[PDB]
């Protein structure tokens, strides 16, 4: 999970990074500066995680490509208003014990932290309304 | 004067490309409460499902329109025409040549095969709506 | 929600039953009927029944009495061990509450004591239960077959009895010649009713066709069952969705009024609360059909006892109502437009101008009807005191509708137990001065027709926005535009129209105010895609049962006038 | 054993089971894809998710998978928990993102497990707006079509094909969301059990190609409980009919015999019913002209000539029912009744019967085979004849890995852990044949030898197990070493299985297998023995008895038999064609009662239009000795009114009454079965195989059609718009309609088809079982005619001499094929391409002496005839032998063990 400048001055132990909302991992840290768009950074991360799925279990094999396609829409500015709430649901349902191994829980850990700390750049992607259906002549639709 | 939604004579319609719209899925036959539809699926060398025969017993039909609303291709529709009458009850049994009309009827633009994943002539894999190109397992890209 | 499963233990009728018979003398069933359901033993049936008749706010009316087979019912958790059952639906007007009593039976001993002494309307109901099932009601005076002919072997609502005509041998006319010879030799063996008796026994056959054997009036005996279509049996051989056309043909004038109790009952088994636009659309179609039926009753009433020359203009007005119905639904009669969860389509875009043209057109005609009927003297003189009854006679024979309202009992279903969003409308309930006769009933209908037009005025000006179908997985069928493009919607539509929607195992019950009286649907689900038991309570059955009690002491002309005044149709009576 | 708490309620369940198979047995609906009762739990699809609490007071727990979670004592789970329900809906939503819009044109529609689970979760609204992934398809042969777009990646196909069925040519390819299930390249699926993939796959990826030619939905089918007629195993089947033609073959669950799986010959070999060449009316010859008769005319015409005859003989068939052979036996008398099989085939069948009835060794059912610890297969090429036994033997060989895992406290359902512990360790399996078999990949040792050499190894194993058994002198040290390997595995086994059969064509191999079983029985082992017979009612016709076909042909050509009534028999398979056609020309009256068009009906004087198994009722007795009833699927007179197809027992009983008293008697089925029980005590069990036609489920008759059956007023409306009466069944408890009972909890054993509310797929069989993967709820249909005898037999001392080649004479080594060797199923058009080209197999040294190579057409002489075949080369075939394909068009199965006098290159 991503951490902020406020999360420095904090020791590099397993339970100290654990109480800060993240995991200590390999202990090799990566710095993100002010010129990297967070949505593009997460989209690069999820693209790696989606394509490195072994394909055994459904919420990794099929859940993660949906997250990638939403982030590509957010990065280009084609995001729809239900998209961010889908990313939240994906993170909840790809947690520990719901998938077959720990690959998928590790994949959603950057995604859920970046929405929590940087929601404004994710909200900036939403510039188009919701439409996943096309009109059919002679059939009046069900108007919500 | 008849309204557009009038429930008279039952026809089978055609695609805008000119093929028959019925894919012989048998949903209209099972959804009919009177059991007045019999049909059998046939398949072209192209791979397109179509009805070998389509038979409606209009002596039994009550014109409820449950067949039209069951159809997932808009092939079967009810038209504003009540002009029917016969000397023999056997002549109330209509075959596919008495039912298949020259155009699309009430829904001018819907084509089911454009939606469907199944491959027929003119639509190979990835040529349907919201469908990507097939990627082989041997592809170099991960 | 208004559909969740309830045991109704907080109803005050159960506590006084506990304090009278003990806690071990009955058993409470949790249903979705909206009423308490209690299983009693047949040795206590009469004691429990006469106890509810002298409660301090007593249950005065036996709504329905019929049976269930129950042998093939797999989901029977909590019920006592039954091979057959008989249910008794009772109604208290002063509490605005109902109770249902269920008596369990074994397959060898189909015997229960008759309920006729307490409630007189039970006589025809027990004969039908004897006809369609094989339950014998001990103490019944003339327990003969009321639906099928007297040589018919077999009880057609038993689950071992085959439903379809194709399963039997066809009309080879071996039995047609014998029935023709029997009908030709129409003689009285003094078995067709009480038949105590010098006396001229005459059969007279006349909006429906039925026979009656009259003593020349010393004794009259209706013979019904000539219009039995097996609608109740048909519910067992049709899915929940494909049964919907059969609902429209219980009453021909009813149309979408007839579909309303069935879809509301199925929606209780499904657990569906519909949107507001569905409520206003369903109320709109039901008040249009109610206006059409009331104009038919007023029209035909003026023609038989009066000059029919001015009132023939009402045909043009009924043509306008049929053109508006087939503009909305598609077809003039038997629309089959109500769906589980909604309606079949949305309203077409030019509906408002046609309805506004009908609402502008109607008051001039309506005020001409009021002038033609309220102020007339000849028909009023031929309709006052002609086979009258009061409040005590209405509640005994289960008479509802304009009859019951013509007495002082203000009981509508749209106000007492609101359904389909009727409680968000401004309308009044007309009521008589305590005497129900031929003049009072017609005057009440003219007042009801004006209130129905008020409901249609609020529907055009307060038509809300949104869907015509609920968003729920048991909404059958799904919206078609989503079905034509989306696979999960296509999958739901595929299984719903073919195998059927799966209703979980429960019992639901809805009552509506019909065009004539109160029509209800009591549906039982065994967890399958078809109904296990479908019960249709029609008010015309009770109204036609009431006529020998009131016509006794009158002429044949009074019989014809009384039959023309009562709200009875034989499709309702025989189903 | 264990008590678990589900959704507040409390239940009693088996502790060894996992939570999915515990809760499905109680009637709690949990959705699932990747789990199968036969295959075990792997945990892939994540659809079976439930919320598990630590105790009764824990309010916030965790989501587990019920297929992967043991049902321990003290378990607290909630299926209807809101977080569990949302997740289960999401799993369906994730599978729906890439699924094609194909349900109207998908053959799985209405019978699709994915359709049922999508509705059951309650996911009906699409949110995904992006593109769908697509796949190209493969050609998988004439039986199975391929549509990879519909795949949900549940991995059931590969787990069935590689792990369970031990096929080698199906795998998973790719990675992430691009996983592809199929073959490495296009071509026919090589496994004999490939066709179970249509039931195993929960979607429409693998579908029946033979059914998609004449497709109809499941609700329009008419079903009956039937038995497979293609070999002797007796697999229970549910054939479906629409518009008067048999449409598909479905597996009918029977927990004692076949359970979830059929072989490919059973599943796809049904096409002979649908032939246009079958006789539909009785036909009487007049010189060259042919006259069509009705049922009354045929009986009066036949019995006039039969009254004038001085002796009438009857020829039965192994592929005819017990009621049909007995009625034939009742018409000519038991002194004049012949079985219709050759004398040598008759001698092997009654010896096979003798060891089952009098050997004192229990004969296991087809599912009981999977519990045995050692298997010796002597002579029976069991994959090609009796294919479901080979599937059952593969599961028995995997019992070693189950024993190791049980010692390490791994649960029985955790299949990937058990397979990892195993690591190619197998229970020992020793097979003997004339060439290589399809069991060679799992066999501890294969022995390719002539049939006398296979018997001589069998007698030597018995002598090395017991001193009292007769010995085989002349065994070389190389073979002697291997005999010690087999004997130490057999004697060290706790439960050995001995398999042989009549298809090897040797009396001595069957004698050697009873000696091995006797020697193991004396040691204290719980030994079972299994014999495979040739046809569906081979064991039933052997219990009835009669003289051989050769004796019948003698009585014809020596003038004593004036007439002959052949019943469902093509005599060319069992005896020489030239002898049969000569002896049927001397007879004044030849009568044939067959449902198939055969060569002997050209010169026949009267042909009666017999019914096939789809149009008939009757009892067949399988290789185990179990009597099983098969019911009629459809009335053939309903659609075509000129069709006079009656049962063979109904034609022969009526003919006997017209012969006696000039009045036809169309009898009922229970009267014929009652007649069998009185006259033949050995067939007394057939009365209890099924109930009679007065059996009712609370007054209801058992339904053949699903309750949503369609087209009642339009099916026959092109002939007459007036609806005909529904066909009436007086023979059985079933009705030719949908107005009847098919409840899962109905007290019956004969289930025509499985359907439940919310379960339209083959997964609806879970509602009909007591525990899932167990037995049917009220017992599996079928009864064993004989129990194990108190005392056994003596040792057979008839040891054959060692095989020696001869110059000129060539021994015929039998080769069998699943798609060619059976009489009815080789006439199916879909089997014409699946069967191989006719060949002749030679040793390389013998083809070098003959001067030929692979592909050379060679000519030989059998019985004065000449057949030319192309040569194939067989290294495992020993010299002096000649491989022929048995049961083809031209090569009769009586040729096994025969000799070819002349062999030379064709010119
Ligand atoms: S979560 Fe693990 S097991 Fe599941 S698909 Fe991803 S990598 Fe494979
Ligand atoms: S008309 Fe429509 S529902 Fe009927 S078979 Fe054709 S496509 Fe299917
Ligand atoms: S309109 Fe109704 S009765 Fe007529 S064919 Fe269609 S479903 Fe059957
Ligand atoms: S596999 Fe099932 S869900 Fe998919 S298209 Fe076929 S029937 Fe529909
Ligand atoms: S092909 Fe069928 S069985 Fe195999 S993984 Fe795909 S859906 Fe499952
Ligand atoms: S093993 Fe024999 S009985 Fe079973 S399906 Fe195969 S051919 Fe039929
Ligand atoms: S069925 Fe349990 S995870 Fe697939
Ligand atoms: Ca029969």
């Amino acid at each position: 999970d991503f951490l902020t400048e406020a999360h420095l001055d904090l020791p590099m132990e397993f339970e100290s990074i654990g109480k800060a909302g993240s995991r200590l991992g390999t202990a090799l840290a990566m710095a993100v500066d002010h010129e990297i768009n967070m949505v593009s950074l997460v989209r690069n991360l999820e693209e790696f995680f989606a394509r490195e799925s072994c394909g055994w279990c459904t919420p990794c094999r099929d859940g993660l490509p949906w997250s990638v396609k939403i982030l590509r829409a957010l990065e280009r500015g084609e995001g729809q208003p239900g998209d961010i709430e889908t990313l939240e649901q994906l993170c909840r349902f790809l947690g520990p014990g719901k998938t077959f191994c720990a690959h998928a829980p590790g994949a959603v850990e950057p995604l859920q932290s970046a929405i929590k700390y940087f929601r404004e750049e994710f909200e900036a992607g939403i510039k188009q309304p919701f439409s996943n259906t096309h009109l059919i002549n002679g059939i009046q639709p069900n108007l919500l | 004067y008849l309204p557009p939604r009038y429930r008279g004579r039952i026809v089978l319609t055609r695609d805008p490309d000119g093929e028959e719209r019925c894919v012989a899925c048998n949903l209209c036959a099972v959804a009919c409460p009177v059991g007045c539809i019999s049909l059998q699926k046939a398949e072209t060398k192209d791979g397109r499902w179509y009805p070998e025969f389509f038979r409606i017993n209009f002596s039994r039909c009550i014109f409820c329109g449950l067949c039209e609303e069951a159809c997932p291709t808009t092939a079967i529709q009810l038209t504003p025409d009540f002009e029917m009458g016969e000397y023999k009850r056997q002549d109330l049994v209509y075959e596919k040549e008495d039912l298949l009309i020259s155009g699309p009827g009430k829904y001018p633009e819907y084509n089911f095969y454009r939606m469907a994943g199944m491959a027929i002539d003119g639509k190979d894999k990835g040529e349907a709506e919201n469908e990507a190109k097939p990627i082989d397992v041997k592809s170099l890209l991960p | 929600p208004a559909w969740q499963t309830r045991d109704h233990l907080d109803d005050p009728v159960i506590g006084e039953l506990r304090n009278r018979f003990g806690p071990d003398a009955f058993t409470v069933q949790a249903t979705r009927t909206g009423v308490p359901v209690v299983w009693i033993k047949r040795e206590q049936l009469l004691e429990v029944g006469d106890f509810l008749k002298k409660l301090p706010k007593p249950y005065v009316m036996l709504f329905d009495l019929h049976g269930m087979d129950e042998r093939l019912r797999t989901h029977r958790e909590g019920l006592p061990a039954a091979d057959f059952s008989v249910f008794y639906h009772l109604i208290s007007i002063d509490r605005n509450r109902d109770i249902m009593l269920k008596v369990a039976l074994a397959e060898n001993d189909l015997h229960v004591p008759t309920f006729t002494k307490l409630f007189p309307n039970a006589n025809w109901y027990e004969r039908e239960t004897w006809d369609l099932f094989g339950i014998t009601f001990d103490g019944h005076p003339n327990l003969r077959r009321i639906m099928m002919p007297q040589t018919w072997k077999g009880h057609p609502l038993r689950k071992d009895y085959p439903a379809r005509a194709t399963e039997f041998s066809p009309f080879e006319l071996t039995k047609a010649k014998q029935d023709l010879e029997m009908e030709a030799l129409t003689f009285k063996p003094e078995e067709w009713g009480m038949k105590r008796g010098d006396f001229m026994f005459l059969n007279l056959g006349p909006h429906g066709a039925f026979r009656i054997v009259l003593q020349l009036i010393v004794d009259c005996v209706p013979d019904i069952g000539y219009h039995h279509r097996g609608a109740e049996k048909m519910g067992e051989r049709q899915s929940w969705h494909s049964y919907i056309p059969y609902t429209d043909r219980i009453e021909y004038l009813g149309g979408c009024v007839n579909e309303m109790p069935y879809v509301l009952a199925v929606e209780k088994l499904a657990g569906i609360t519909v949107p507001d636009r569905v409520n206003v659309i369903r109320v709109m179609l039901s008040e249009l059909f109610r206006i059409n039926s009331h104009l038919l009753y007023i029209s035909t009433f003026i023609q038989d006892v009066g000059a029919m020359t001015p009132v023939f203009f009402a045909f043009t007005d009924r043509q306008k109502i049929y053109d508006l119905v087939e503009a909305i639904t598609g077809f003039r009669m038997h629309p089959a437009w109500f769906r589980i969860g909604g309606v079949a389509h949305d309203l077409p875009r030019g509906w408002d101008r046609l309805l506004r043209e009908f609402l502008d057109w109607m008051p001039k005609r309506l005020a001409s009807y009021e002038k033609a009927a309220l102020q007339n003297t000849i028909l009023k003189g031929r309709s006052q005191g002609v086979a009258a009854y009061g409040a005590k006679e209405a509640l005994e024979w289960g008479t509802t509708g304009a009859g019951l309202r013509a007495t002082g009992i203000d009981f509508d279903v749209r106000k007492a137990r609101p359904y389909s969003g009727y409680e968000n409308f401004d309308f009044e309930i007309p009521v008589g001065g305590g005497v129900s006769d031929c003049y009072t009933r017609v005057m009440l209908k003219v007042e009801e027709l004006r209130q129905s037009l008020r409901i249609l005025e609020q529907c055009l000006n307060n038509m809300p926005e949104g869907p015509f179908k609920a968003d729920h997985p048991l909404t059958t069928p799904p919206p078609k535009e989503r079905t034509l493009q989306h696979i999960e919607t296509l999958i739901t539509h595929f299984l719903q129209v073919s195998w059927g929607p799966v209703m979980p195992a429960n019992e639901s019950f809805q009552m509506i105010e019909a065009t004539k009286g109160i029509n209800s649907y009591y549906l039982t689900s065994d967890g399958s895609t078809m109904s296990y038991r479908t019960r249709v309570r029609t008010p015309s059955f009770a109204h036609l049962q009431q006529i020998p009690a009131a016509i006794r002491g009158s002429l044949v002309s009074d019989l014809i006038v009384y039959l023309g005044s009562i709200d009875f149709v034989m499709s309702d009576v025989d189903r | 054993m264990a008590t678990i708490h589900v959704d507040g309620k409390e239940y009693e369940v088996n502790g060894a089971d996992n939570l999915l198979e515990a809760c499905l047995s109680l009637g709690l609906d949990i959705p699932y894809f990747c789990w199968h009762p036969a295959l075990g739990s792997v945990g892939a699809c994540r659809q079976c998710a439930v919320k598990q609490y630590q105790n009764a007071e824990d309010t916030r727990g965790r989501l587990v998978m019920s297929c992967m979670t043991p049902a321990s004592d003290g378990t607290f789970i909630s299926i209807d928990d809101e977080e569990a329900k949302q997740f289960r809906e999401s799993v369906v939503e994730w599978l729906m993102t890439n699924h094609p819009h194909d349900c109207p044109v998908c053959e799985e529609g209405g019978n699709c497990h994915l359709q049922d689970m999508t509705v059951m979760t309650g996911h009906s609204f699409r949110r995904y707006r992006f593109t769908k992934r697509t796949h190209r398809n493969q050609d998988l042969g004439p039986f199975i079509s391929h549509e990879m777009n519909r795949c949900i990646a549940c991995y059931r196909c590969v787990r069935y094909y590689k792990d369970y069925a031990d096929g080698t040519d199906l795998g998973v390819y790719g990675a992430h969301d691009n996983v592809y299930f199929g073959r490495p390249e296009d071509g026919t699926l090589e496994s004999e059990f490939s066709g179970n993939l249509v039931e195993i796959c929960p979607t429409g990826v693998f579908t029946d190609k033979t059914h998609s030619e004449r497709y109809n939905r499941k609700w329009d089918m008419q079903f009956a409980p039937s038995i497979c007629q293609q070999c002797s195993i007796g697999c229970n089947i549910s054939p479906g009919e629409r518009y008067g033609e048999l449409r598909r073959i479905e597996n009918r669950y029977n927990g004692t015999v076949n359970h979830y799986f059929l072989c490919d010959r059973g599943r796809f070999g049904y096409g002979y019913v649908n032939l246009k060449d079958r006789p539909r009316q009785p036909v009487q010859r007049r010189g060259d002209d042919f006259i069509t008769l009705n049922a009354e005319q045929a009986m009066q015409g036949a019995a006039d000539i039969l009254r004038q005859s001085k002796k009438v003989i009857g020829i039965g068939s192994p592929r005819a029912s017990v009621e049909s052979n007995f009625a034939l036996r009742e018409l000519v008398g038991e002194e004049n009744f012949y079985t219709g099989i050759a004398h040598g085939e008759q001698e092997r069948l009654q010896l096979a019967l003798k060891v089952l009835r009098e050997g004192g060794i229990y004969t296991p059912a087809l599912r009981e085979i999977e519990s045995y610890d050692a298997v010796l297969v002597l002579g029976e090429d069991v994959t090609q004849t009796g294919a479901r036994v080979a599937l059952a033997v593969r599961q028995a060989v995997k019992g070693k890995a189950r024993e190791m895992a049980a010692a390490q406290k791994v649960a029985d359902w955790q299949i990937a852990a058990i397979l990892n512990i195993g690591q190619r360790a197998k229970h020992p399996l020793f097979v003997t044949n004339v060439d290589d078999t399809r069991l060679d990949d799992i066999a501890a040792w294969t022995y390719r030898a002539p049939v006398e050499d296979q018997a001589r190894l069998g007698f030597a194993i018995a002598h090395a197990l017991d001193n009292s058994a007769p010995a085989v002198d002349g065994i070389e040290p190389e073979l002697q070493s291997k005999i010690d390997v087999i004997v130490q595995a057999l004697a060290g086994a706790k439960k050995p299985l001995i398999i042989s059969g009549t298809n090897a064509g040797s009396l001595e191999v069957i004698q050697a297998a009873a000696n091995v079983a006797k020697a193991l029985k004396g040691r204290g082992a719980d030994v079972g023995i299994t014999m495979i017979a040739r046809s569906v009612n081979s064991m039933g016709l052997g219990i009835m008895g009669g003289g051989s076909l050769e004796e019948a042909l003698t009585e014809l050509e020596t003038g004593r038999a004036d007439a002959v009534v052949v019943l469902e028999n093509d005599l060319h398979r069992h005896a020489s064609a030239i002898r049969v056609n000569a002896a049927l020309a001397k007879a004044p009256l030849v009568m044939v009662v067959d449902h198939q068009r055969t060569a002997i009906m050209e010169n026949a004087h009267l042909v009666l239009s017999a019914a096939s198994f789809a149009e008939s009722d009757g009892t067949v007795i399988n290789n185990e000795g179990r009597a099983q009833r098969f019911f009629q699927v459809y009335d053939p007179a309903y659609y075509d009114s000129k069709t006079v197809m009656l049962e063979s027992w109904r034609w022969l009983h009526s003919l006997h009454s017209t012969l006696l008293s000039r009045e036809v008697d169309w009898t009922q089925l229970d009267h014929v079965i009652d007649a069998v029980v009185a006259k033949i005590p050995e067939l007394a069990g057939i009365k209890d195989a099924a109930p009679d036609a007065t059996f009712r489920i609370r007054g209801q008759k058992l339904a053949r059609e699903p309750h949503r059956y369609s087209g009642r007023t339009a099916m026959r409306a092109n002939i007459s718009v007036h609806e005909p009466r529904q066909p009436q069944d007086i023979d059985t408890m079933f009705t030719f309609s949908m107005e009847g009972n098919n409840q899962p909890t109905a007290h019956r054993s004969q289930v025509p088809f499985a359907w439940a509310p919310g379960w339209n797929s083959p997964q609806a069989w879970n509602k009909f079982q007591d525990e899932v993967g167990g037995k049917l709820r009220f017992g599996d249909p079928g009864v064993r005619l004989f129990e194990t005898s108190e005392n056994g037999l003596d040792y057979f001392t008839s040891v054959p001499a060692r095989f020696q080649p001869q110059d000129g004479k060539w021994r015929i080594a039998p080769y069998y094929h699943l798609f060619g060797s059976d009489e009815l199923s080789q006439r199916a058009p879909v089997f014409q391409s699946r069967m191989p080209q006719p060949y002749i197999k030679l040793n390389p040294a013998d083809a070098a002496k003959l001067g030929v190579n692979a592909g050379t057409r060679v000519s030989f002489s059998y019985d004065g005839n000449t057949v030319t075949l192309p040569v194939e080369i067989a290294e495992g075939l020993t010299a002096g032998q000649v491989g022929l394909p048995m049961g083809m068009s031209g090569i009769a199965p009586v040729l096994a063990g025969a000799h070819l006098e002349d062999l030379k290159e064709a010119q």
